[PDB]
């Protein structure tokens, strides 16, 4: 029970937390309970959550937390020592489960992570989407991410190539790679992540975090449609089964 | 609309339309539409399935369809159906199918049930239940029955005479389990044509034969299975029916042979008048239900075969775009514009003139066009600035190349904005233009012979600026409102006509882009998803100028 | 053709299939393989799919609505020699009749070669299929075996 | 965790679990991990394991743990909050 007590106040650095709100709803993300199990596993075999390559499977999402607009909450993690089954709940409502293992070199697959050109650029406009577009569609269905989770710098029209802005939080790059997937799948309704099937974290092969002066990195990230594999820098998301949701009105009664 | 592309289809009038427990499923919210069958997502209600009712010349018919069934009228395959015998009045032949469908295809089709063989019947009171018994029995199997409460087991005995006393338990609890196995002297019956879930369905796999076939009608504890050769088999009957491979026929044949037997014959029905659909779908959930559950949308008559009359029904109106026919989004290819598409292309549209100033321009509108073709739409992109007669001839002539002209959705804009002590005539004349000169043209070119009889979608996007005006802002103000009078003048003339003052759009707008939050003389930026229900009403209701804003908290 | 071939060692096969079949997924998956390549086998599963297991946990978590699951354990049918035997002996038969089923690849093994044979059969460099050659056959195509004794520890 | 340490001294009430013996071995029984969970769930709710009704479903018995003729064995107990799925393992 490695409970952690995330805060949300001005000053702590969590505040960049509440940037990810869904239909005016600070929901805590998926890829947090996913960094919390990484780290509860590190912890637990000791070892520095920056430098163990992990992987998370049969992950799925039962519940999404409301983060309070300032104070702090609890999320408590059980891991099991030999499965590895992680059950990341808070209070007396379990949030995420699954497995959760540190695997050998044997961790991606896709092998974008040894890519390190982008191409993107010199390409016609009329064939790469910028950063506001590529939220514009997100905001359309219904994501509406505050400025630190706006991790994508630039899109192809095929929803494919893009390249990711690295900034240190692990958080804020997972859920844009998980943005690139959901922006893999167009349409009009709610998505919401359900079950994962495979979550590969390699921080090795990932770039150093920035420097304050260093601004950003940029990584180059794909997403292959025939497994249903989004790969951006050190990390490696597939499967994201997906239900509906029935939005909400964020306003007063048009 | 009632022609479809792919194969051939029959308008079939409903009389009696059946509800299932997926009926209730999907409407209560457990079975959301994506998790239907592609083929059914895309359709216009997912409700219902079984239907019987006179088809085109009248002769009557019954059978399963595409998934809007529960309604007065249903554009069937020609495959899936069934001609109504003598001696069956329609309020029975509502019954046969869905319940000997699934029978069959269950025990015959993938049971494959042998003359012996033990199957084990699951909540015997419903009607899959007593199909599955008319089958198993038609086969000569020993049936095991699991009737919930007593009446139900006093009403099948009286229904089937060679059932005897030993072949009944109680599926409420965890007893029929004991039951099965004392009387089956261990070995574990053979086709278990399951449909409970929990616990109940851990002691139901755990009776489970050798060589032994789950028929699943709603799988994890399966899967630790002990008796070596068996089988699971998921029967969702909305797969097969919307891919009718060579399967749907054989059972199509199978419950014809069945029918010109006496094996098939109607079960329990409870008839419930058309209006009420609340108090249907409650009881379907209470598990009170009798027997099988119809709907009466109209009074058989007296001839077994004529025309089914004249009927009119109250329905909240929808708006649906006719598949054949072309509509043009003048300034289509702005914000606006391209969801304004998409979600007509949702709505049916497949012939589209998304017209702009230069065309394509960035990339997400490119992204937007080649989703749309996706869908499997004809979006032909214009750049044709409408200024003069030929410019508005050629946008109709790319229109008619398309299909019959039906639609004109003006969303161009242009935003000088400019007090009035300081404003030039260059900015009013190019704000004009994209509403006045482009209006003016579109309305003297659709109202022509050869389009007004065909035009039934003249729209013209506005702004609230001319109703509660905007600071420095004359030049919109004074194009949305030519645009309303001229909507007026049309609706008071004839012909289609109709203009949406509009707040301010989200997301899509440059205001979504710096923040869908700034408010502006108190009006919150309204959301897309929200603005497109309200034009969704709007588009479908007699009223020349209309108006939508989202107040902002004060 | 040569667009109908994978590998089944690694789990490339699953790549394979998915982009040639257009990604609708196969309809009979005669399996033979266990572990995560019994997940990547049951990933392909289309609808109405029949997953024909010959050696189960992941397909009952399973996403495509309309399936089955087939477990095929010959020893099974072989003891309870009900109509589906006849039937399947029936199927042989006529088959046997046509020119459809021929004899594959063998690798005779002489007697005293238990031990090798059966070491052999776990390696996995098994050549086709693996006999023991318990008498040489003789000419006529209808006569009385003769007589052979084995050695063999009494029991 | 709640490592459980167990002695089979002569003098320690535990001796009798060796008079568990399968074919001159001193196994600990199953019924012994099944207490032990029991035990595990009781403290872990504030309860005693004299006084608390318990269900233990889908058990599965992996390996027999050899008792020592003399000395003392470590076994660990990892039950989750929710799901109750516990895990009696000894070393690794």
């Amino acid at each position: 029970d490695s409970s952690y007590s995330i805060d949300v106040s001005a000053d702590s650095p969590d505040r960049y937390l509440l940037d990810h709100q869904v239909d005016g709803r600070e929901l805590f993300p998926a890829c947090g309970c996913l960094v919390l199990a990484w780290k509860t596993l590190a912890a637990l075999n000791g070892r520095d959550f920056e430098q163990m390559p992990v992987r998370l499977s049969r992950v799925e999402i039962h519940q999404a937390m409301f983060l309070p607009k300032s104070g702090s909450a609890t999320v408590t993690v059980s891991v099991m020592p030999r499965t590895g089954e992680f059950q990341v709940c808070e209070n007396e409502n379990l949030l995420a489960s699954g497995f959760v293992t540190c695997p050998d070199k044997d961790v991606l697959e896709t092998s974008t992570h040894a890519q390190t050109r982008s191409s993107l650029q010199d390409r016609p406009a009329t064939e790469v989407l910028t950063r506001d577009e590529v939220y514009r569609e997100l905001i359309l269905r219904g994501y509406e991410y505050g400025p630190y989770f706006q991790g994508i710098l630039r899109a192809s029209v095929d929803g494919q190539e893009s390249e990711i802005t690295w900034d240190g939080r692990w958080v804020s790059f997972m859920d844009s790679v998980l943005q690139m997937d959901i922006l893999a799948r167009p349409g009009d309704y709610q998505m919401l992540p359900i079950k994962f099937q495979s979550i590969n974290i390699d921080p090795r092969v990932q770039p150093a975090a920035p420097a304050e002066d260093e601004d950003v990195v940029v990584l180059p990230g794909r997403f292959d449609p025939v497994l249903d594999i989004v790969s951006a820098g050190g990390v490696e998301i597939r499967g994201l089964e997906t239900i509906s949701a029935s939005r909400r009105l964020t306003h007063a009664p048009e | 609309a009632s022609s479809e592309k792919g194969q051939d289809c029959e308008l079939c009038t409903v009389y009696m339309a059946g509800v299932v427990s997926r009926d209730l499923a999907l409407a209560c919210g457990k079975l959301r539409r994506d998790e239907l069958p592609a083929g059914m997502f895309c359709k216009e209600g997912t409700l219902g399935i079984e239907f019987s009712g006179r088809d085109t010349k009248g002769k009557r018919v019954m059978g399963l369809c595409a998934p809007p069934a529960l309604a007065s009228s249903v554009l069937c395959l020609r495959s899936s159906l069934w001609s109504v015998p003598q001696h069956w009045s329609l309020e029975e032949a509502a019954t046969v199918p869905v319940a000997y469908s699934t029978a069959y295809y269950a025990l015959v089709i993938r049971g494959h049930v042998r003359p012996g063989d033990t199957v084990l019947v699951h909540a015997g009171g419903s009607p899959v239940g007593q199909a599955a018994i008319a089958v198993a029995q038609s086969c000569g199997c020993e049936i095991f029955i699991s009737t919930a409460t007593d009446a139900e087991t006093s009403s099948l005995k009286s229904m089937f005479p060679r059932l005897k006393d030993r072949n009944f338990c109680s599926c409420k609890d965890a007893s029929f389990e004991r039951h099965v196995k004392k009387e089956t002297s261990g070995k574990g019956v053979d086709i278990i044509l399951n449909c409970t879930t929990g616990e109940l369905l851990g002691a139901s796999i755990r009776l489970l034969a050798s060589r032994g076939r789950f028929l699943n009608l709603a799988e994890l504890v399966f899967s630790g299975s002990g008796r070596r050769d068996t089988s699971f088999h998921d029967i969702n009957l909305d797969t097969l029916i919307d891919a009718q491979g060579p399967e749907w026929t054989e059972l199509t044949s199978l419950v014809q042979k069945g029918i010109q037997s006496g094996l098939v014959k109607p079960l329990a029905r409870t008839v419930y008048a058309m209006d009420r659909l609340v108090d249907v779908f409650k009881l379907l959930e209470e598990g009170a239900q009798a027997g099988k559950l119809l709907v009466k949308i109209r009074e058989e008559e007296a001839e077994k075969i004529t025309l089914p009359a004249k009927k009119t029904f109250e329905a909240v109106p929808r708006t649906f775009f006719h598949p054949a026919k072309s509509y043009v989004i003048v300034g289509g290819l702005g914000g606006f514009g391209l969801e304004l598409a998409h979600w007509m292309v949702l709505r049916g549209v497949r012939k589209l003139v998304l017209t702009s100033r230069n065309g394509i321009t960035t990339g997400y509108q490119t992204r937007k066009i080649a989703f749309l073709r996706s869908l499997g739409a004809d979006i032909v992109v214009c750049a044709v600035n409408v200024t003069s007669q030929a410019a508005a001839d050629r946008l109709v002539k790319t229109a008619t190349d398309l299909g019959p002209l039906g639609g004109v959705f003006n969303l161009g804009l242009n935003l000088r904005d400019a007090l009035l002590v300081e404003q030039t005539a260059e900015n009013y004349k190019q704000t004009l233009e994209a509403k006045i000169q482009t209006t003016s043209l579109l309305d003297g070119i659709s109202r022509s012979p050869k389009i007004q009889p065909t035009l039934d979608h003249f729209v013209m996007f506005s702004s609230l600026s001319a109703g509660h005006g905007i600071p420095g802002q004359t030049n919109y103000g004074w194009g949305n409102s030519y645009m309303d009078r001229l909507c007026e003048k049309r609706r008071a003339q004839g012909l289609p006509g109709l203009s949406i003052q509009w707040a301010s759009i989200a997301d899509v707008g440059f205001v979504g882009t710096k923040g869908n939050n700034v408010v502006i003389e108190g009006k919150w930026p309204q959301r897309m998803y929200n603005c497109l229900q309200v034009c969704d009403y709007f588009l479908s209701q007699n009223r020349p100028v209309v108006a939508c804003h989202v107040l902002a908290e004060k």
